[PDB]
């Protein structure tokens, strides 16, 4: 299912904006 | 809602001319606890010793700014900062700096992000979400009037009040432009494909964020995701979207018209601009005045144990702020 893709994926912790 | 943005302008306008400066120093507080961090500082909660008031500070290392080349973004964020006012938007309290930091203190907002109550309840229902899309639509008119572009909208930037309104902080990002801009910030997930292809963007980029947001609010995650940032570009650029089997009719067509990649189509834009987001059918159940003077009846209040209580947020690891004898970075930040 799509929420198990995104639960076992790396980006599910808080996001911080882009950075260079 | 004409006669009130043109009030609202001028109010704004005045403190975007005549900026506040140095309203405060760091011995009048006591510092805490750190509540969040952010790629370019880190918030903490502080109690003011001769009020005895509670605030969240936001910290910024000159040094820092100067290296990752946040300048005029950090400039950007103090001067609009203390020139707005809406319902819905987190009060600056007082600025000020040292010989090694930037100071901005804000009131605290005890509910946490929205972020953490998303993620572990897993998701909100339609008319959850509609509760809290409702004030960003709001908020959005209120900045884009003022011709400024909010650039990082996301559940860890809107925080819940004791009233379960959102309160929307980090204004990192945001700026005050007419016509378009070319820089590549924000976060991977909310970028706006015009973005990511570095043609230039306006305004328009915070209402395709938008769509983001009531997707991840009511799907649990996000449209497009991915390990990487550069994987998650080749999918906005795609710009194939699937919903969940329970998004609503009203749901899934509001969003195709916000997660739109024409410009000449993306709802917020076109000529009847705003309204039509807030005529939407999704929209129906929704009294804008009575939303904007906060008598709806919140889906959700959050449990606060008096004020200093830190429970709705997560735990960082502390980190000492470094002073210096030698002031550092001082004409850069001269009208901070
Ligand atoms: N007024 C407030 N009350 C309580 N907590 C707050 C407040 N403002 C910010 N925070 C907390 O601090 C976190 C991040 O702080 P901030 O937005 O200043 O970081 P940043 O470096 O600007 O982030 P980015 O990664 O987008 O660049 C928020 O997600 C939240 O947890
Ligand atoms: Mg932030």
């Amino acid at each position: 299912t799509t929420y198990a893709d995104f639960i076992a994926s790396g980006r599910t912790g808080r996001r911080n904006a882009i950075h260079d | 809602v004409k006669e009130f943005l043109a009030k609202a302008k001028e109010d704004f306008l005045k403190k975007w001319e005549t900026p506040s400066q140095n309203t405060a120093q760091l011995d009048q507080f006591d510092r805490i606890k750190t509540l969040g961090t952010g790629s370019f500082g880190r918030v903490m909660l502080v109690k003011h010793k001769e009020s005895g008031n509670h605030y969240a500070m936001k910290i910024l290392d000159k040094q820092k700014v100067v290296k990752l080349k946040q300048i005029e973004h950090t400039l950007n964020e103090k001067r609009i900062l203390q020139a707005v006012n809406f319902p819905f938007l987190v009060k600056l309290e007082f600025s000020f700096k040292d010989n090694s930091n930037l100071y901005m203190v804000m009131e605290y907002v005890a509910g946490g992000e929205m972020f953490s109550h998303l993620r572990r309840i897993g998701r909100f229902s339609e008319p959850h979400a509609r509760f809290y899309a409702a004030q960003i639509v709001l908020t959005f008119e209120y900045l884009h009037s003022l011709d400024l572009i909010y650039r990082d909208l996301k559940p860890e930037n809107l925080l819940i009040d004791q009233q379960g309104y959102i309160q929307v902080t980090d204004f990192g990002f945001a700026k005050r432009v007419k016509g378009r801009t070319w820089t590549l910030c924000g976060t991977p997930e909310y970028l706006a494909p015009e973005i990511i292809l570095s043609k230039g963007y306006n305004k328009a980029v915070d209402w395709w964020a938008l769509g983001v947001l009531i997707y991840e609010m009511a799907a649990g995650y996000p449209p497009f995701f991915a390990d990487q940032p550069i994987q998650i570009y080749e999918k906005i650029v795609s710009g194939k979207v699937r919903f969940p089997s329970h998004f609503s009719s009203d749901l899934k067509d509001l969003l195709r018209n916000l997660l739109q990649v024409d410009l000449t189509k993306r709802f917020g834009n076109l000529k009847n601009g705003v309204n039509d987001i807030k005529n939407h059918k999704w929209f129906a159940t929704t009294d804008w005045i009575a939303i904007y003077q906060r008598k709806v009846e919140a889906p959700f209040i959050p449990k606060f144990k008096g004020p200093g209580d830190t429970s709705n947020f997560d735990d960082y690891e502390e980190e000492e702020i470094r002073v210096s004898i030698n002031e550092k970075c001082g004409k850069e930040f001269t009208e901070f």
